[PDB]
DNA sequence: CGCGGACGAAGCCACCATGTGGGCTGTCGCCAGGC
DNA sequence: GCCTGGCGACAGCCCACATGGCATTCCACTTATCACTGGCTTCGTCCGCG
């Protein structure tokens, strides 16, 4: 359900990033901290409107829409997979290291909703430095089903990484 | 006459049909069972006259079918060869080999109600709440829920069983009603299994069949109880009325 | 007949024990999760730092045939006897034909499957065994299936020497149920008083060489870290020791080295890089005849914070011995050693001045 | 005449008991699964240090002697309830390698790679003893008296022996509850068919759940039941287990006193 | 902190109910924005934070003009709602609201009182045990309350212009 | 030389699916006058 | 005794800003290791111990 609401924050921030640099501006300055640091403050008047009504939901909301305005210049400027599909389509055509970048998603699979947020705009931003996709979408309604789960979307995540690697190696024959 | 028996609690097993390490439940407590459950209660010694009970009749509803769980049981592990479990022939096996491995299964999570119907099933439930041995469900090492006996004298208790004995936590949908649970009576028959217990003599128990009819019937949506906590809630309140 | 020690350590962003994948292992205890020390890691370093103090070293190694085979080479022995006199040694014992062995590997003996728990001396002393039949290894070192020619007896004596670390933490042989000691030593799990998130640092290896356009990071990468009062608990079974090494002054000689060296020690895991060494900030050691009590549940609601928590987990440990001794009686010979003096801790029993005082102490009143 | 006891005893990061596999034995109960310490392991402990310290009555407190052959009496009439956690508990994996001290031209090519699971968590434990047919079938009085004494004491110091040298487990309970009842043996495990959510411990809430529960039925059911409890915490007050004790000894002295 | 919320309601009433009916206690709490005010406040009390947090509303309160004098949604949707129906500056109310948002709690009772009095001036609504109790959960947990103030403004300012449109 | 313990002898069979929540608490203004 | 009312005088109004800006490259590792044990039958023979 949330999905829509996502959807909806997703359209305006996309448009958001391109037209007008002092909104993005002040929403990448909120990357990785939770919304009651102070230098989030200044990212309400972007991302209050969009939440419903646990701080999981607006924790991955504001989160993913800091993450979003905190892309390169080169990444912001150009079924629904879920962040391991990304992931797998970052090793098998980016040519990204495959043992460590499965490392690090069975690393971010086992932390708490706390911890992921600490782990994620290093690794989100990393596979979009290289024009790798990732629907946002998803991945916020993942990030607010993250506090209630306990590896209820991460073993999504994780199956349908090592899954989607297998039928890109099996579909290159 | 009659009385509702409600057999809850953590786990409980009805084995039937198992002679070796391996036991296995059925998903519905069988008649053999609460039969001996009655004769713990009455302090009926093994080996004696099963017929009394003769004549009774359990039609069960299963709340929750509950999950069925296999326990690893071991038996005599991780002792000095001497003293380990003995043989037929009297000496002790090697104690790299003197384990007893049983895995025997149980149901968890499980609540039945079962309606017992008989001539004096009165004096039986009287007999529940004060035991000769302690009753348990299935193993000995399993202890009742403490509703076990949730009205000693019921005029018809299937009636009862059909509606205004509350039910836990199930999806209600909008504009329904009407919730279905399974019904247990004793052509239409599910399954014949060897339930009626000739004879409880530890030398030598045998038994007879019955055949069991499962008949899904619906009951008021109303009966279900709320997400959390109600369920105890709303059967407390049903044990005092 | 039961010596317990407990302690409380703080580690300032150590990181000293890791998960598979780098985290610090974490017990999601009371409900709220809490960074841990493996006991297997802590007693690891206990045992090294007993066996180098006591002088006394044991070996737990999956290759003891290329060890014989060193023994045997500077022995005399030509390279090709050695391995085969070494393979002898292990031929030649337990129910089957033999040790079972790993696959071969490529110019090495090859290691066995299970792992070895012996004294020094008494590997050599496997190697004396080997020599003295040196002309039957000769004869059996041609046949394509040599069998176990070396006396069972003997070699079987010689795997059941203990070291004192093997008296203290116990061994297993499952092909020698012969050798296997019970352990004289429950080691728990050390884990914070306090809920503790991981703590996530990011570094970034530098390249030395200039380029020429573009500078950026070597490598970059981001390791966890944690930081933590930790409770800590042990206990010694007299009995056990006493029974393992026999006579009751070696086992004097071990309690008190053990009592010692769980205080001194620290698993140093990853230390160059943290340098976590630090001394317990409160120790208690009890001497209980009935059975041994973990203070454990003291710290199962977790420590709210923002303030000190080492004040409060001294005193709430102390809160929770006096309210054991009250509910469950004993005569058990108390005693602690504290840092603070902000307070008097009067449900530890006696105090002493200094860690070692109190080892003699309460080693003294077993 | 039935005593019966509950005690609510945690225990730490432990693996007291395991399957088949190297995960610790947990029942689905409530909905929530939750780690479990087999009855037939915890008695054992308990039959164990009862006959150390007392010196047939294991035969007829606890039914029968396992390497004896059966003497009519295989019947304990002492009922051992499995033990199993007050609140839901996921299975924790420990990442182990044992080191290989020898050291090869390499380094850290360690002596074995393996990952065994742990666990921790408040078991609410519970037992029952059916101390009639227990003086029926020892004769004496007293010995039977002696026996129940010392078995409910057996019941609270022990802890199993299982991985206890890699995890030292010792611990003791929180909360007893003693209660001579002439009716019927109940046990409390209901009061935890909701698992207690977390983050601020489980101890006292699981404490005065459990004061709610005893509450209740014996508000349904009013009996002449004779109780008593003795915690480790005296913040909380809860009347409806009896009279509280100072110690568990005492309190052992005073049901033991109850039933005779 | 719902306790906190009792006893400023009956500090209100009682404090408005004084304010109107007697001009010589109210102006001794007008002065303070000070004995008066510990033999006015101090019966309605459950840290130093609450205290103040009484003391400068019941002042504040006192010293309306008498426009507003004679006359649960909090801060944020009170200045939301003086920009939407008074036509007051949004732009710059904005960055007043922002810049309490830093302060620390001596400093929030720095910028408070002008804000709030400009408030009245217009005759905008403030459930003044709300921003009583949000200003005793201030010396508790000082970002919390900033950022719901924040939050709720922009986003009762922005539902509000939807109703508009 | 006798007894007890341990080991050995087989027969052995293999393109795509997931939604839930709600229960605990207390307070003044004081004094005087009139009914 | 209980309930209700009262205790010099303590001000009013008006006012609240516009505009502009919000960065960009680069870089993301390797190696080695990965247990055992058992939970069949009866009998006979051998070896060890007394």
């Amino acid at each position: 359900y949330i999905l829509q609401h996502a959807d909806a924050l997703v359209k305006r921030v996309s448009k958001l990033i391109v037209n007008e640099p002092a909104a993005r501006a002040a929403l990448r300055r909120g990357v990785g901290l939770a919304p009651e640091d102070p230098r989030m403050l200044a990212a309400h008047r972007v991302v209050a409107p969009y939440v419903p009504v646990v701080h999981a939901v607006e924790r991955a909301f504001y989160a993913v829409a800091a993450i979003m305005a905190a892309q390169p210049r080169s990444a912001r400027d150009q079924r629904r997979p879920n962040l391991g599909v990304s992931l797998a389509q970052a090793v098998f055509d980016k040519g990204l290291n495959a043992d460590s970048t499965e490392q690090r998603l069975h690393l971010i699979a086992r932390q708490n909703l706390d911890g992921v947020h600490r782990h994620l705009p290093r690794l989100v931003l990393y596979l979009r430095s290289d024009q790798v996709h990732i629907d946002w979408g998803i991945l916020i309604r993942d990030l607010a089903r993250w506090g209630h789960t306990p590896r209820h979307v991460a073993r999504e995540w994780v199956q349908d990484y090592h899954r989607t690697l297998e039928t890109l190696t099996r579909q290159a024959e | 006459s009659g009385f509702l028996l409600r057999l809850a609690g953590p786990m409980q097993s009805w084995g039937e049909h198992s002679m070796f390490g391996e036991r296995d439940t059925l998903p519905y407590p069988s008649r053999s069972g609460l039969i001996g459950m009655f004769a713990a209660a009455q302090g009926v010694r093994r080996g004696d006259p099963l017929d009394r009970y003769k004549e009774l009749k359990f039609t069960v509803r299963v709340d929750r079918p509950g999950v069925r769980l296999v326990d690893f049981h071991t038996i005599g592990g991780g002792l000095p060869k001497e003293r380990t479990v003995p043989t037929a022939a009297g000496e002790r096996r090697d104690p790299k080999k003197a384990t007893i491995v049983t895995s025997r299964s149980y149901l968890a999570d499980a609540v039945f109600t079962v309606a017992v119907t008989g001539p004096e099933a009165d004096t039986i439930a009287d007999a529940l709440a004060a035991p000769y041995w302690q009753p348990y469900l299935g193993r000995r090492a399993f202890v009742p829920d403490p509703l076990l006996v949730l009205r000693r004298r019921v005029a018809d208790p299937v009636r009862e069983l059909v509606e205004a004995v509350p039910l836990p936590h199930r999806r209600v949908e909008e504009d329904a009603a009407t919730v279905l649970v399974d019904l247990i009576y004793e052509t239409r028959t599910l399954t014949v299994l060897n339930d009626v217990p000739l004879s409880f003599d530890s030398k030598s128990r045998r038994y007879s069949t019955r055949q069991i009819r499962v008949v899904p019937t619906e009951v008021p949506a109303t009966l279900v109880a709320g997400p959390g906590r109600d369920y105890q809630n709303k059967l407390f309140t049903y044990v005092k009325q | 007949t039961f010596v317990d020690i407990h302690a409380i350590q703080t580690l300032p962003y150590s990181n000293i024990n890791r998960d598979d994948l780098g985290s610090p292992k974490t017990v999601v205890y009371g409900g709220k999760e809490r960074t841990r020390v493996s006991s297997q890691s802590w007693k690891r370093a206990v045992r090294h730092e007993v066996e180098a103090r006591l002088g006394d070293k044991a070996v737990r190694t999956r290759r003891i045939i290329s060890e014989i085979a060193k023994r045997l080479r500077e022995r005399g022995w030509d390279a090709d006897l050695a391995d085969a006199g070494a393979r002898q040694v292990v031929l030649s014992v337990g129910k089957k034909s033999g040790i079972k062995l790993e696959k071969e590997k490529d110019s090495e003996a090859p290691a066995t499957s299970v792992l070895f728990y012996l004294p020094v001396p008494a590997i050599d002393e496997l190697a004396a065994i080997a020599d003295e039949h040196r002309d039957a290894v000769a004869k059996e070192a041609a046949k394509k299936t040599p069998k176990g020619i070396l006396p069972a007896d003997r070699i079987t004596e010689v795997l059941k020497s203990r070291n004192v670390s093997v008296n203290l933490f116990g061994r297993m042989l499952a092909e020698l149920p012969s050798t296997e000691v019970d352990g004289a030593v429950q080691f728990a799990h050390a884990f914070t008083v306090h809920g503790t998130t991981v703590e996530v640092d990011f570094f970034t290896a530098v390249d030395d060489i200039p380029k020429e356009n573009d500078h950026g990071s070597g490598h970059m990468n981001a390791g966890q870290f944690s930081a933590g009062t930790f409770y800590r608990y042990a206990n010694v079974n007299l009995d056990r020791l006493v029974e393992n090494t026999g006579d009751a002054q070696t086992a004097r000689t071990a309690v008190a080295e053990f009592l010692r060296a769980f205080l001194s020690t620290v698993p140093s895991g990853k230390q160059n890089a943290t340098a976590a060494m630090t001394l317990p900030d409160l120790v208690h050691i009890a001497v209980r005849f009935d059975r041994p009590i973990s203070f454990a549940p003291a710290f199962e609601t977790a420590l709210y914070g923002s303030d000190g928590y080492t004040l409060r987990a001294c005193q709430e440990l102390n809160n929770y011995a006096e309210r054991l001794r009250e509910v469950w009686p004993d005569d058990a010979i108390r005693g602690y050693a504290t840092v603070e003096n902000k307070t008097d801790l009067a449900a530890l029993g006696e105090r002493y001045d200094s860690y070692p005082a109190l080892i003699d102490a309460m080693v003294a009143a077993a």
